C-alpha cells in the first residue's frame, strides 16, 4: 500500500494550493480518506476527512469556508482545494485513512516572504585532522528559504558513511545544514566527491566537488 | 471544545507490558469515537495501528492490541520490543471530527550509552571571499538524546553567533545535532583558533579549527 502527496509549497498569505493524494494498492472507494497537518513544534491537527462516494466531508472549524476535500474513486485520487490561505496554515500535510501507514507528507508554507536560494559551500578534510585512519569531508548549504533540501553524493553512488544533518532555524528565518561522509584516508588521493543539493522551491540544483586543503 | 488527554511518557523494558490510555475531557470514551492509535518514528512516516477502537492495521504485529477500559480507550504492548520505542498519538472522533490528543513517547530501555563523535569545520576558502565566515560543529552519535554546547575564542567563551539544532534520532537509534557559529572574516584570523565543545552525561569533548 502506498498514498504518495503533492502540491505543497510556498504562497503568499491570501493564495491557493491545491494537494493531491494518489493511492494505490488497495481498496481505495472502499474507506473514509482523512487531511491531517501538523505544524513545526505544535501539535496533530485533524482537518477534514470523506466518505467512501463524496457524500459526507467534514471540517475543522478553523478551515471551514476556505478548505474544500474531495476524491475520484476512478482515478484513486483524494484532494484539498485550499483557499484564502493563512499564515496559521504553514504545517506538514499528511493524507491518510484510519488503518496503515500515512502519506509521505507535504509542506505547505504560507509567507511573504519570497524563496531563496542556498548557498553550498565545501567542507574539505585534512589529513592531519583525522581519528583512526579515518576522514571526514562534506558540504555546508546555508541561507535558503524555506524547507526542504536534498543532499546526495557522487550522484547517489555513495551513500556508505554519509550523514546529512537537519537543518537550523537562524534567527533571520532562514535555514542551513550540512552533510558529511567519513571516508578512509587512503581514498583521499583516488576517489573523487561530489555531493548534489537541490533546493526544489527556489529551483537550485549546484554541485560542489570536495577534496582536500 | 473537547481535548484528547494522553500520557506525556512511558518507559519500559524489552518484553515487558505497557499500557497507554487516552481520556476525554468531557467524560466517557465508547466506540462511537472510533478511538484511532497512530505510532510515529523519526524519519518514518506515520502510521495507524489500531482503528475503530480496537481493529488492527494488516501487518501490525498482535503484541499491539486496542480495547475500552474505565471509559477509556486503551493500548496495551504485550511483550515490548525495541523497534516500539516511538511516539504513539490517539484520536477520537467527536460526532462531527477527529481530535488528536499530545502523544505518548514509549521509551524501551536498553540501549547503552555512546559518547558523542565531534567533528569541526573551518570555514571554507569560498565562504571567506564572500566575506562571510562560519564554524560547523557536526555531533553525532551519542545517546541519551542530550547535549550542551560550548564555543570558546581562543581560551575564552563565545555566546554571539551561535545557533544549535535541537537533537535529532540517527538510523541507528543514536542522536545527532549540529551547532554553527557564525563570526567575520575578520574575527576567525584575529584570534590564534576556535574550538567547539560539547558536553554529554558529565563528560566533554572538544574540537579545535585555526586559521590556514
Ligand atoms: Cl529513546
Ligand atoms: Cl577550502
Amino acid at each position: 500500500v502506498q498514498l504518495v502527496e503533492s502540491g505543497g509549497g510556498l504562497v503568499q498569505p491570501g493564495g491557493s494550493l491545491r494537494l493531491s493524494c494518489a493511492a494505490s494498492g488497495f481498496i481505495f472507494s472502499s474507506d473514509w480518506m482523512n487531511w491531517v497537518r501538523q505544524a513545526p513544534g505544535k501539535g496533530l491537527e485533524w482537518v477534514a476527512n470523506i466518505n467512501q462516494d463524496g457524500s459526507e466531508k467534514y471540517y475543522v472549524d478553523s478551515v471551514k469556508g476556505r478548505f474544500t476535500i474531495s476524491r475520484d474513486n476512478a482515478q484513486n485520487s483524494l484532494y484539498l482545494q485550499m483557499n484564502s490561505l493563512r499564515a496559521e496554515d504553514t504545517a506538514v500535510y499528511y493524507c491518510a485513512k484510519e488503518l496503515g501507514p500515512w502519506g509521505q507528507g507535504t509542506l505547505v508554507t504560507v509567507s511573504s516572504a519570497s524563496t531563496k536560494g542556498p548557498s553550498v559551500f565545501p567542507l574539505a578534510p585534512s589529513s592531519k585532522s583525522t581519528s583512526g585512519g579515518t576522514a571526514a569531508l562534506g558540504c555546508l548549504v546555508k541561507d535558503y528559504f524555506p524547507e526542504p533540501v536534498t543532499v546526495s553524493w557522487n550522484s547517489g553512488a555513495l551513500t556508505s558513511g554519509v550523514h546529512t544533518f537537519p537543518a537550523v532555524l537562524q534567527s533571520s528565518g532562514l535555514y542551513s545544514l550540512s552533510s558529511v561522509v567519513t571516508v578512509p584516508s587512503s581514498s583521499l588521493g583516488t576517489q573523487t566527491y561530489i555531493c548534489n543539493v537541490n533546493h526544489k522551491p527556489s529551483n537550485t540544483k549546484v554541485d560542489k566537488r570536495v577534496e582536500p586543503k | 471544545q473537547a481535548v484528547v488527554i494522553q500520557e506525556s511518557a512511558l518507559t519500559t523494558s524489552p518484553g515487558g507490558t505497557v499500557i497507554l490510555t487516552c481520556r476525554s475531557s468531557t467524560g466517557t470514551i465508547t466506540t462511537s469515537n472510533y478511538a484511532n492509535w497512530v505510532q510515529k518514528k523519526p524519519n518514518h512516516v506515520f502510521t495507524g495501528l489500531i482503528g475503530a477502537t480496537s481493529i488492527r492495521a494488516p501487518g501490525v504485529p498482535v503484541r499491539f492490541s486496542g480495547f475500552l477500559i474505565g471509559g477509556k480507550a486503551a493500548l496495551t504492548i504485550t511483550g515490548a520490543q525495541t523497534e516500539d520505542d516511538a511516539m504513539y498519538f490517539c484520536a477520537l472522533w467527536y460526532n462531527t471530527h477527529y481530535v488528536f490528543g499530545g502523544g505518548t513517547k514509549v521509551t524501551v530501555l536498553g540501549q547503552p550509552k555512546a559518547a558523542p563523535s565531534v567533528t569541526l569545520f573551518p570555514p571554507s576558502s569560498e565562504e571567506l571571499q564572500a566575506n562571510k565566515a562560519t564554524l560547523v560543529c557536526l555531533i553525532s552519535d551519542f545517546y541519551p538524546g542530550a547535549v550542551t554546547v560550548a564555543w570558546k575564542a581562543d581560551s575564552s567563551p563565545v555566546k554571539a553567533g551561535v545557533e544549535t539544532t535541537t537533537p535529532s534520532k540517527q538510523s541507528n537509534n543514536k542522536y545527532a545535532a549540529s551547532s554553527y557559529l557564525s563570526l567575520t572574516p575578520e574575527q576567525w584570523k584575529s584570534h590564534r583558533s576556535y574550538s567547539c565543545q560539547v558536553t554529554h552525561e558529565g563528560s566533554t569533548v572538544e574540537k579545535t579549527v585555526a586559521p590556514t
